[PDB]
């Protein structure tokens, strides 16, 4: 709760997540978010 | 008297997943007195002989605890800070 | 506090291969002092959070020497002090050793 550094907020939040940041891969230049090793089930809302 | 190359071999494989707590110690028999549901938790790598969690679980609901691994297997137990929301402000020692 | 389930995985993973006698300690130092070499031991199943040697263990000690503790190898895991100090040559007979978590 305050555009590029709440998009690179959110990244570092995820990153820094106890299990997200296993399991989420995130890019920022807009930001985009894919797999992360083994998991098969991703979704945003 | 395991030296501390060995507990870090050890602890590696001991690996839990969630916790529970109960009302009552389930140290006698860790499968009622449930007050709680499964709350996912975290932990570490081991270092002398502790792993500490990565993160303070919170848990909605007691007294007492029990640590489960993924195969619904009881591996610690134990009474908490007082009876009575509750917030895990946790490791495991080999000393 | 582990319950015996959590007592029985944890042992399950130790492999002990070998055993090493020490005159001086070995707690400090274990890759140093070596009395004997290296003897083969096997080790049971875990059972109430404790494993134990299946079968005795014979050990040739040389000339003019003294045992005083041992180190386990697999690297090392464990060490001790023998129940007591022996200036023997001779077969040194060791009967079984536990490891417990009690």
């Amino acid at each position: 709760t305050a555009a590029e550094n709440v998009l690179q907020q959110f990244k570092t939040q995820i990153e820094a997540d106890p299990t997200i940041k296993d399991k989420v891969s995130v890019n920022v230049t807009t930001m985009i978010i894919t797999k992360a090793g083994d998991n098969d089930f991703v979704k945003v809302t | 008297t395991l030296t501390i190359d060995g507990k870090n071999k050890i602890l590696a494989t001991l690996t839990p997943t969630t916790i529970i707590l109960h009302n009552v110690d389930p140290t006698a028999d860790p499968t009622a007195n449930k007050v709680t549901q499964p709350v996912a938790i975290y932990f570490s790598e081991p270092d002398n002989g502790l792993i500490a969690s990565e993160d303070t679980v919170n848990i909605t609901v007691v007294s007492h605890y029990s640590l489960w691994d993924a195969n619904d297997k009881c591996v610690a137990t134990g009474a908490l800070s007082k009876p009575q929301i509750y917030v895990i402000s946790v490791s495991v020692d080999l000393n």
